[PDB]
């Protein structure tokens, strides 16, 4: 952290370049933390941006209503 | 006979700049023999990377406790009407590359060795997407979205299901929304151009952020404390002096070093425990003004509370509170009760009201006149016992019915 | 542990120190040991305090919780239960409280139309407590956690003005239950 890796499977984020791990484009439930947005996981090791959630969208409308 | 929709900015601090600090590197530097003076000493070192790391794990925590309210993020509809109602400051705007909204922006913009600065684990971007969603969540699905489900309410009737939560009825929103829309257009304006205008209304996260500088520039600066030996650089001691004397000096700056890093420690955990009370507040309102209304008083801001929006903000959190504040008093004589027939009436609701010559009854938080009949008023007693009651007669709606 | 730190004498025992070295000259080191253990006993005390503070927060938090929703209800949203909080069961934990809270979470829900208020005779019918909803060829007042349909009468509705001021409104007939008596 803190330093670029070209001066020291090598990938580089705002937080610092970390190795050993391979960047993932899928976002998944992260458990270790890592820092700047990047959360690396185990599944070997991948690194990843976190996911928040499940995209969601409602229907809004003025004239409609939910009732459960 | 009035009200008036007031919006009052609320700024809490969620987390400070999380911070690292090398032991070895900030007291004695590149010198070998330092360092296994240093070793002797026990794990003071060890102790204080604890520490550290556990107020940077515990202002990640308060982080994703005051941001992540919900798993599910919601998106806002394409077509932004909601009854004449306007939400662009607080919506993000595309325009922006950030996907931040003008208030955003403007909140951001009015915030300006062996220490390493961690950046926070959320980024201000997921935070401006939090955010967002809070905002879908709160004006598309109203406060259900936060107590399991979403479900879909269009934004009249979310507003008069709040002015209920209030005791106020639902008639008299409908018959001035036009004028409670524009109010609300107004007052979202004013407080917007008051933010942008006065530069004391940051003072919390600025503090914060001046605390956070001044003490690692004090804690920089300690280095060049003498602490009462000849010189305050290491290699000079190591380079003019026997070693005999030199150890002496070079235990006294290092116990100098370590007091000094050691006070720096207790006032960051200090600093750190009020953050944590501050996030834990913060919290607390967004649960309880944002996911929903509060009938508590003056915690959603003054007077009685509506709603409000979540907005973020460097190290912070910014909350608009959307407030109720009635206006335009009018005089009125009142009656604890009414004598009809021998019966004392009460109100089932509200309080019998005058002006004069009739009487009427009305809601408290409003003047609405209406007929004193006995759906809306209800018999105990007979009129010796209460004090104070007058003479009117009630009227009878089932009358006329079989009158005819 | 960090008893057994030099601190920076020769050696963290103390009386190989006054045998090895005479009281007059080993009174320094000695001062700088026990110093150097005072300086970390004053740690282990300030520490201490903090976690107790912070405990006797979280101490102070757990029973406002007890005293809002285990002694009564709790109209505070997200307070001490995810979704609508019905109760809560406490039990005897190692140096702390455990909750089992009871909560309500609503489920299966369907697509209605809604409408603000209901025109009849010229004059706009607000819902004393419910909502009305339609399914797509009838009107039904609901409960706002329930689904169960009901007629529009006079007793669940009041009348306050006409329905022209109001926008939305749409035209439904209103059942009154005094009627049927003296019709016949
Ligand atoms: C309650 O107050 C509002 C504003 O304080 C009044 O709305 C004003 O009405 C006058 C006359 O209709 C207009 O000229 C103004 O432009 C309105 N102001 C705004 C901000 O819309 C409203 O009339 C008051 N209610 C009563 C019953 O008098
Ligand atoms: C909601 O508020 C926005 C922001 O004030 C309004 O956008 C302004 O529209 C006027 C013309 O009506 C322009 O002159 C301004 O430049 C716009 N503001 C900005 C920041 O671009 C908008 O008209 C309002 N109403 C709706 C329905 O969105
Ligand atoms: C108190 O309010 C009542 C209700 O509006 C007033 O009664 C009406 O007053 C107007 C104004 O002169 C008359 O045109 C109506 O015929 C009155 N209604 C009835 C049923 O008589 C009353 O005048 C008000 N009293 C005072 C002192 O303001
Ligand atoms: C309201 O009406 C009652 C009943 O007509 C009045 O009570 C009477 O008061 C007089 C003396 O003031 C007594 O002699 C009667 O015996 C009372 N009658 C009853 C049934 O109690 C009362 O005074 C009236 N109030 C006002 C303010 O005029
Ligand atoms: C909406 O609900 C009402 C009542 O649940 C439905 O009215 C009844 O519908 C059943 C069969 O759909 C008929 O057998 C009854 O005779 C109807 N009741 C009356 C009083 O006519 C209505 O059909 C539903 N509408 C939709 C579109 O589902
Ligand atoms: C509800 O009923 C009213 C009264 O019958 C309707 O109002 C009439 O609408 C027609 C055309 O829509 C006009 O020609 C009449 O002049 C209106 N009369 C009055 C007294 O306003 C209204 O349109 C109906 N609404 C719906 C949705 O059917
Ligand atoms: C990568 O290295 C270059 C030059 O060494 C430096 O300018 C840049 O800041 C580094 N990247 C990061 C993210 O620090
Ligand atoms: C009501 O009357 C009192 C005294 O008669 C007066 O001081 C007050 O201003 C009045 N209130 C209003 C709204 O006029
Ligand atoms: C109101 O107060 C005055 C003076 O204190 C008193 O004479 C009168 O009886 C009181 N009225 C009521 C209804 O209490
Ligand atoms: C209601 O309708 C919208 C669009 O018509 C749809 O997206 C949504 O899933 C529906 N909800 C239910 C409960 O049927
Ligand atoms: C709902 O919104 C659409 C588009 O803004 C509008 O055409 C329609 O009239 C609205 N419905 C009501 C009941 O206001």
């Amino acid at each position: 952290q803190g330093v670029n890796c070209t001066e020291v499977n090598v990938f580089q984020t705002r937080a610092g370049c970390l190795i050993g791990a391979e960047y993932v484009n899928n976002s998944y439930e992260c458990d270790i933390p890592i820092g700047a947005g990047i959360c690396a996981s185990y599944q070997s090791i991948i690194a990843y941006t976190m996911s928040l959630g499940a995209e969601n969208s409602v229907a809004y409308s003025n004239n409609s209503i939910a009732i459960p | 006979t009035n009200f008036t929709i007031s919006v009052t900015t609320e700024i809490l601090p969620v987390s400070m700049t999380k911070t690292s600090v090398d032991c070895t590197m900030y007291i004695c530097g590149d010198s070998t023999e330092c360092s296994n003076l240093l070793l002797q000493y026990g794990s003071f070192c060890t102790q204080l990377k604890r520490a550290l790391t556990g107020i940077a794990v515990e202002q990640d925590k308060n982080t994703q406790e005051v941001f992540a309210q919900v798993k599910q993020i919601y998106k806002t509809p394409p077509i932004k009407y909601f009854g004449g109602f306007n939400f662009s400051q607080i919506l993000p705007d595309p325009s922006k590359p950030s996907k931040r909204s003008p208030i955003e922006d403007l909140l951001f913009n009015k915030v300006t060795k062996g220490l390493t600065v961690l950046p926070p684990l959320l980024t201000d971007e997921m935070i401006a997407q939090y955010t967002s969603a809070l905002l879908a969540g709160t004006i598309t699905s109203g406060w259900t979205f936060g107590a399991g489900p979403a479900l879909q309410i269009p934004f009249p009737m979310q507003m008069a299901y709040r002015f209920n939560g209030i005791g106020v009825t639902q008639n008299v929103l409908y018959e001035n929304q036009k004028l409670i829309a524009n109010q609300f257009n107004s007052a979202i304006g004013k407080i917007q151009d008051s933010l942008s205008s006065t530069p004391s209304a940051l003072g919390k996260l600025q503090d914060v952020v001046n605390h956070n500088a001044q003490a690692l520039n004090t804690l920089v600066k300690q280095l060049s404390s003498k602490f009462g030996a000849i010189s305050s650089v290491l290699n000079d001691i190591f380079s003019r002096l026997d070693p005999p004397e030199a150890e002496v000096q070079i235990d006294r700056l290092i116990t100098g070093r370590l007091q000094s890093l050691q006070t720096y420690v207790t006032q960051q955990l200090i600093r750190a425990a009020e953050i944590r009370a501050s996030a834990n507040l913060a919290a607390t309102k967004m649960s309880e003004c944002v996911l929903g209304q509060s009938k508590r008083v003056d915690f959603c801001g003054k007077g009685y509370h509506l709603m409000s929006f979540p907005q973020s903000a460097p190290h912070g959190v910014v909350f608009l509170h959307v407030t109720y504040v009635p206006a335009q008093e009018k005089n009125f004589t009142t009656a604890p009760a009414i004598c009809h027939d021998g019966k004392a009436h009460f109100p089932r609701e509200g309080v019998f009201v005058s002006n004069g010559t009739h009487w009427f009854v009305t809601q408290r938080n409003f003047y609405e006149p209406q007929i004193i009949t006995t759906d809306n008023t209800f018999v105990s007693g007979n009129c010796d016992v209460v004090i104070g009651i007058v003479n009117n007669t009630v009227y009878d709606p089932l009358q006329p019915e079989l009158d005819s």
